[PDB]
DNA sequence: GCCGCGTCAGA
DNA sequence: TCTGACGCGGC
């Protein structure tokens, strides 16, 4: 059955435990992700991919919405991207956020 | 963790600074605004102020409010008094010396070319330490019973006023009390220059 | 039982101590439970001493 | 009155508490995936009973 | 040869066995070279007189630190400077400063012998001789700081002339700067520096001696002596290379790789070499060996761990392990642990219970556990040290509840107490004292009220919906 | 308007590198044996990387809400939430510059093709095989011209000084910065002006390019070769106990560990003013160790733990199916 | 080899910008799936696949 | 605890305020009034020049509002207008002291009879210029402040010094070009606060 | 101008 | 296994 809500996440990753060992939780899939472009529903891709895996900000926020019951939404980056760009920064490559007026 | 400052020769809002770091025991890196490459230089400020310190995520290029910003960075023996009124007071004394100091010193290193001139702001300067005379007796460093923040900004004009050839100890009136003590202190005799000199120049 | 130290409870936590006069335990318990929609008896039991003592 | 009588009645999973998750999940929609989702027919919404 | 091979261990070892092994008969030769040329040196050295009102000086120091030492039958014993050259030592000092005042105040050239003489009988190898040679070398070293300063603020702002590089280069004068006021370089506070680093470099000199000439010239004969006392010692150490392969190979998987372990046998052997002396008659392999095992031994217990463990704690550590293996395979038993505590050089039961504890090394989080539901060990490590959002979200409902029931209570004066003594939103959490005087009284009256708050508080309607929390 | 609309990738000055690092890691100490807490310069140290606690200082002296910002004058470590440790960054001082693995071995190696000169010789003065002269001089000799050691020693009694034929990274690095794009550039096309592609011609139209892109970027040829290298933060390789009382140890803390020692080692040789043969087996070492941090066995079988399975490298991380593009971003 | 995207814009640039100018002249090329995909302009896209 | 004040007086305004805020014993006195001029006498007596707002206690007087509001934060611990972290108290400290020498300066020599019409304008445009960036400024400064704490209750002295510039603004008859909805709303949000209204009226 | 040997990189 | 690409060394 595996039944979860709310789980323990990976200290490397912040990211959700799998397999039911713990409290488990089911990965989504890359093909998914095709199937939901596919479909158009990026409002469900966008939430799905920040606020329930890797949205610290963001799951506290949302667990206190649904308890409170009032609507908001904030996603404002996922930490596994910001963990890809400390491992490029410690290499001599360097990436950075921009703004373009070009 | 590591901090560094930038300070300019002759400076007495500089020579503050350093008394100040000196009296908190902190570690720092100090480097000569001059040495800098001059483009350098004019990158680190716009405006150019060559006392302003250095940290990694913040600076402060503000002298009012420099010594207070170091003071509650650093849970050290504080420079100001416990009492309250103590501290009160302490600031007002601190304005009083800010808000009309620039006569004592401005007006003497660049508007007193003449030799009278110097002579003649000399005379007033010696009148203005007697009338100083005739105030607090016997004070540690000032009107409180531990060292204040207060006592390092007179440490500045003393030596300052030392560097402008107007050095008076029995000559500047009954202050001769706190004015031996205050050099005591190991962070204040840092003004100016066979084991012993190599040792103390490393 | 397994002992805990430095909680530096917050001011509100605080307020609630003093209000019960709940005093705060330097010990936490990490029981062995089943897991939940498992039900069974206990067939066996085996225990091992200290060595030395 | 607090979450954490909520919880702990969630616990004895009382009677009350099926009616409440009834009322909740009555026009609630939930999405069923299979392991290849080859397409996007794959992934479907149904709304739970 | 050039074969383009990547690993660097046979390159290395290729240019190290080039040179041929040497006889005893030309370790001798060698060690004897070496030896003429820092006598040479010394005798160089000690020939200018103010050394020795510096070493008088040093001595005088040490005194201090005796009276020191009497403040908090025998004189304060230090003899860190003179090692196996302490009555003997004061009394040859007094000796040297009386001689060394009578020598600068009329003897020319019989003193000085008489104090060379004394100081040969005197034994110093080599951290003695490196101090006095950085005593000449440290006032010329700052006196070039000095200079350059002094270049660096001058030439670029006297217009940046460079070429004419000899009238700045005239020093100590301080009368070119005149001169240069008609010209450029027209700074004042420059000016008043410059003059102040030639006093302090003036100073420096009345203190030594003369101009920098007379000093520039020694440095240079000290580096030519100082030249060939090194070729001498790379001559002896390269022939010598091999010894910490051979040593190196007994300890080949203790932790260490190859090369680090050759590299902390070089340098074992490089300050073993120099100590060593030809006057008694032996190989110096075995001087050379105790140091590069010593240096190897040190190197695997410094650099074993991940984590440092103390190099003593590791010695005890290794004795246990030794004393286990003998009586496991004597006796058979495994432990016998008060057994193994009945004939040990330990004299500790508790430290074998705590010592053995620290006997497993850290495992490695992406090592594979075979197939194991295909799984590693790295990804089931979770965080424990943040909040869960369920452990967020309880903190926020009672921290919400409180302020409520501090505004359905007291009118303002008993909230605005509570608030203060307990601080809620307050930055310094206030004192009794601080609250008193906000009030400008009740400064003890603070205490009874918040008293009457707390029973208040405690009443059932409140307190039941928080005693959950709790 | 508070929204990054863009994002773009450039190498990184020793500058920039010194302005990420908060503190500089001179010794490699990750924890003391007999209790669990950060070294006092160690890769875990707290004072650079920040608090384990949140608004507790190590010694914990300072433990109140009066006290937020101040910094314990006691200790180093400052007073702030510990979620810090994870995006502060440290950097290490290299006593000899280190070439970049990635553009040596890039296949096509960046600097063969701005050398204009075979991979092979390059790798062969990199390991000291070989001489370059980094000063044509009065001499004859080719400033692009490899001299064996029997010739470099011929040459410099026929010519004495004048030029300079220096080995290892500092001799490329110093090659590279002593280059003229204009003058390069403008008689390489002029090579193009006389287009004779058939063969030859082909091999140079990338160099061009490649000239062309570093003028436009602004970015200094001589950055590729390190002479700083920056140290990932301790909680993106932590080190926390696990049951069985045993910690879980991250394949890059060795390697870190390893490259601060070998570093020491080499400073402590240049002090002793020890034998050059010794200096450069260690200056090859530290190399060695820096190209298997970045990416073990590119060039050389991979290193091994205990386990004999090979170590995990920075680059090994982002790339694969368990690569963090694919594995985690996904 | 130059993207079609790219030379129609330089082309649009130039066409007009000041009066024909010789803008461009271009023959189409075939490519690979996999040598299109990593020749896409995003570093980001390209890298990840 | 006596504060000396002087009517039409920006700086004296503020202090009241901030008293109000204090709810503290304050008896305020005005040296025009001629009801007291033998307590103005006094003060001159005590003050060399008479500074106003004085605050005056029996162990110590002082003069100047910014050592004033600071020594009100000392005596008071009723809720702060300062941050609880360091740096974020310099930064306001040094907002205060650019706001007070950049409009307070101009407000003082504009209240004066004898101003020229030329220097009266050139004041006028300027505070307009820089009226905006300044408010821009302490609105940022003021998110920062909230975000390190969440329901501290601290109210922040430069958005009250920023809402008294703008009714003297508005007193003086001087024109805002915002042609910003949202920060004319948000001005009229802050003249709206209950405690303001004390004073004004 | 080319045969024939080679690296890499994914499955 | 393999495919190719890319190579780049022989002549
Ligand atoms: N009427 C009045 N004016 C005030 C008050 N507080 C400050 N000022 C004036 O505002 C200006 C700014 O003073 P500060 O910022 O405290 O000192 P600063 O000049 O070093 O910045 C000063 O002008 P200044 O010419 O620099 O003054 P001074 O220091 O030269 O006497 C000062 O006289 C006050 O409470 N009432
Ligand atoms: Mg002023
Ligand atoms: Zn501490």
């Amino acid at each position: 059955m595996h039944a979860r809500s709310t789980g323990s996440y990976s200290l490397v990753t912040q990211q959700p435990l799998g397999g039911k060992a713990q409290f488990g939780g089911q990965r989504f899939g890359e093909m998914e992700v095709w199937a939901l472009q596919a479909y158009g529903a990026a409002y469900t891709l966008r939430e799905m991919l920040t606020v329930k895996s890797d949205d610290i900000a963001g799951r506290s926020k949302m667990y206190k919405n649904i308890v409170d019951g009032k609507l908001t939404m904030n996603v404002d980056v996922p930490e596994s991207f910001n963990v890809l760009r400390n491992e490029v920064r410690a290499l001599g490559i360097d990436m950075d956020f921009d703004y373009s007026s070009e | 963790m590591k901090v560094t400052l930038y300070t300019t020769k002759y400076c007495p809002y500089s020579l503050r600074a350093r008394i100040a770091l000196a009296e908190k025991k902190m570690s720092t890196d100090i480097v000569e605004a001059g040495d800098l490459e001059p483009a350098m230089i004019k990158k680190i400020t716009p405006n150019g102020v060559f006392p302003v310190l250095m940290e990694k995520d913040y600076s402060i290029n503000n002298r009012k409010a420099l010594l207070i910003y170091i003071d509650e960075r650093f849970p050290a023996p504080s420079l100001l008094p416990n009492v309250v009124n103590e501290r009160i007071k302490i600031r007002l004394s601190l304005d009083k010396i800010d808000n009309e100091w620039y006569p004592v010193l401005d007006q003497i290193r660049k508007h007193r070319s003449d030799q009278k001139m110097l002579e003649s702001m000399f005379k007033d300067l010696k009148e203005s330490l007697l009338a100083m005379e005739k105030a607090f007796t016997g004070s540690e460093f000032f009107i409180s019973s531990g060292f204040t923040l207060a006592d390092c900004y007179i440490a500045a004009l003393i030596i300052c006023l030392e560097a402008e050839g107007f050095i008076i100890d029995d000559e500047y009136g009954a202050i001769y009390e706190y004015k031996k003590r205050l050099f005591a202190r190991d962070s204040v005799k840092k003004a100016n220059i066979l084991l012993k000199t190599l040792r103390t120049h490393r | 039982i397994t002992p805990k130290a430095e909680q530096q409870l917050t001011p509100e936590e605080r307020l609630l101590r003093a209000i019960f006069n709940e005093k705060a335990s330097n010990v936490v318990d990490s029981s062995l439970r089943m897991p939940s929609g498992t039900s069974g008896t206990v067939i066996n039991v085996q225990v091992f001493e200290n060595d030395k003592g | 009155t607090t979450i954490k009588q909520a919880k702990r009645m969630v616990e004895l999973e009382e009677a009350v508490v099926w009616d409440i998750l009834e009322t909740v999940i009555n026009e609630h929609p939930v999405l069923l995936n299979r392991a290849p989702t080859l397409h996007r027919l794959g992934i479907q919404a149904f709304e739970p009973r | 040869l050039k074969g383009k091979t990547s690993d660097p261990i046979r390159m290395y070892m290729r240019e190290m066995g080039i040179v041929d092994l040497l006889d005893k008969k030309g370790e001798t030769d060698i060690a004897i070279r070496i030896e003429e040329g820092t006598t040479e040196v010394f005798s160089t050295i000690l020939s200018y007189p103010i050394v020795i009102k510096t070493y008088i000086e040093r001595f005088r120091e040490l005194e201090e630190k005796a009276i020191d030492y009497m403040n908090s039958e025998n004189e304060p014993v230090a003899r860190y400077i003179r090692f196996n050259e302490t009555q003997r030592a004061y009394e040859f000092f007094t000796n040297l400063e009386k001689m060394f005042e009578e020598y600068q105040d009329k003897p020319n050239k019989k003193l000085y012998t008489k104090i060379v003489k004394e100081f040969d009988n005197l034994r110093l190898s080599t951290s003695h001789l490196q101090k006095l040679v950085d005593y000449i070398r440290l006032p010329y070293a700052r006196v070039k700081e000095f200079e350059r300063k002094i270049l660096r603020l001058c030439v670029e702002r006297s217009k940046t002339p460079r070429q004419e590089f000899i009238k700045v280069y005239k020093v100590g004068s301080l009368e070119w700067l005149e001169p240069l006021t008609k010209k450029y370089k027209f700074t004042e506070n420059t000016i008043r520096e410059i003059k102040n680093l030639t006093k302090q470099i003036n100073q420096f000199q009345i203190l030594m001696m003369m101009d920098i000439e007379e000093l520039k010239q020694v440095n240079l004969e000290i580096s030519r002596s100082e030249a060939k006392i090194t070729q001498a010692k790379k001559e002896m150490i390269e022939a010598n290379l091999r010894l910490v392969v051979s040593e190196a190979k007994k300890y080949t998987n203790r932790g260490l790789h190859f090369l680090d372990i050759i590299q902390e046998g070089n340098i074992g052997l490089m300050k073993a070499v120099d100590k060593f002396d030809y006057r008694k008659g032996f190989k110096f392999s075995t001087y050379a060996t105790w140091w590069i095992r010593q240096a190897i031994t040190r190197s695997i217990a410094d650099q074993a761990r991940t984590i440092r463990v103390p190099v003593h704690m590791i010695e005890t550590i290794n004795k246990v392990n030794r004393i286990k293996r003998q009586i496991l395979q004597e006796k058979g038993r495994e432990a016998t642990e008060e057994e193994i505590i009945e004939h040990t050089p330990n004299m500790s039961k508790e430290k074998l219970k705590k010592i053995l504890n620290i006997s497993h090394t850290p495992i490695s989080m992406e090592s594979p556990i075979g197939d194991d539901e295909d799984s590693t060990v790295g990804d089931f490590i979770e965080d424990k040290n943040n909040y869960s959002p369920i452990e967020a979200a309880n903190l926020e409902n009672l921290r919400e509840a409180i302020k409520e029931l501090i505004e359905t209570g007291l009118t303002e004066r008993e909230a605005k107490v509570l608030m203060m003594r307990f601080g809620i939103g307050m930055n310094t959490d206030h004192t009794l004292e601080e609250v008193g005087k906000q009030f400008n009284v009740t400064r003890e009256r603070i205490r009874q009220i918040e008293a009457k708050a707390l029973r208040k508080l405690k009443h059932p309607s409140r307190s039941a919906f928080l005693k959950t929390f709790l | 308007s508070k929204k990054f609309d863009i994002i773009k990738i450039s190498l990184a000055s020793p500058e920039v590198i010194r302005s990420w690092s908060h503190g500089e890691v001179k010794k490699p100490e990750t924890i003391n044996y007999r209790t669990f807490k950060p070294e006092r310069d160690g890769l875990f140290c707290a004072k650079i990387f920040g608090p384990i606690k949140d608004y507790e200082c190590l010694c914990g002296k300072y433990k109140r809400l009066k006290h937020r910002g101040v910094v314990c004058e006691r200790c180093g470590v400052e007073v702030e939430q510990a979620k810090v440790r994870r995006e502060r960054m440290g950097h290490i001082d290299l006593v000899c510059p280190v070439v970049h693995i990635w553009y040596l071995k890039s296949l096509p190696s960046r600097i063969g093709l701005f050398l204009d000169m075979p991979l092979k010789n390059v790798e062969k003065v990199l390991y000291f095989e070989s001489y370059i002269v980094t000063d044509p001089g009065m001499t004859p000799l080719e400033k692009k011209q490899l001299l064996t050691d029997e010739e470099y020693a011929e040459a410099l009694e026929n010519y004495g000084y004048e030029f300079e034929a220096s080995m290892g990274a500092e001799a490329i690095r110093d090659l590279l910065a002593d280059t003229d794009i204009e003058s390069e550039i403008e008689l390489l096309q002029a090579e193009c002006e006389e287009s004779k592609s058939t063969a030859k011609k082909e091999k140079a139209i990338k160099r061009l390019r490649l000239l062309e892109t570093f003028q436009a970027s602004g970015n200094k040829p001589e950055w590729m070769v390190m002479t700083v290298l920056p140290v990932l933060p301790p909680d993106l390789r932590p080190l926390v106990p696990i049951e069985g009382g045993r910690f879980a140890t991250s394949d890059l803390n060795d390697l870190y560990r390893r490259v601060i020692n070998r570093n020491n080692r080499l400073k402590k040789l240049l002090d002793l003013n020890a034998p050059d043969i010794i200096v450069r087996n260690e200056k090859r070492m530290l190399q060695e160790a820096v190209d298997a941090l970045l990416d073990n066995g590119r060039r050389g079988r991979a290193v091994t733990g205990s386990n004999k399975r090979p170590l995990k490298s920075l680059a090994d991380m982002i790339k694969g199916k368990q690569g963090r593009f694919r594995q985690n971003l996904l | 080899d130059e993207s079609i995207e790219l030379v129609r814009i330089l082309e649009e640039n130039d066409k007009l910008r000041k009066q024909g100018k010789k803008e461009v002249e271009y023959e189409l090329v075939l490519m690979g799936i996999t040598r299109s995909s990593l020749s896409t302009e995003s570093f980001l896209s390209a890298a990840s696949f | 605890m006596l504060l000396y004040t002087k009517k039409d007086d920006i700086y004296s305004d503020i202090v009241r305020m901030i008293l109000l805020i204090k709810g503290a014993n304050a008896k305020i006195v005005d040296v025009s009034k001629e009801e007291n001029s033998k307590h103005l006498e006094e003060l001159n007596i005590i003050t060399p020049n008479g500074n106003i707002p004085t605050l005056s206690t029996d162990d110590f007087a002082v003069y100047r509002l910014s050592v004033i509001i600071e020594a009100i934060e000392d005596l008071y611990p009723f809720p702060p207008m300062f941050p609880v972290f360091p740096k974020q108290r310099a930064n306001a400290r040094i907002l205060l002291e650019y706001v007070n020498k950049t409009f307070l300066q101009n407000i003082i020599k504009l209240q004066s009879p004898d101003l020229d019409e030329k220097q009266a304008n050139e004041i006028k445009m300027l505070m307009q210029r820089d009226i905006i960036s300044t408010y821009k400024k302490i609105v940022s400064e003021r998110e920062v402040n909230a975000e390190s704490n969440p329901d501290a209750q601290n109210i922040n002295v430069l958005t009250l010094i920023i809402t008294f510039v703008f009714y003297y603004f508005i007193k003086l008859k001087i024109s805002i070009p915002t042609k910003d909805k949202n920060i004319i709303k948000e001005i009229k949000e802050l003249l709206s606060e209950p405690n303001f209204i004390k004073t004004i009226k």
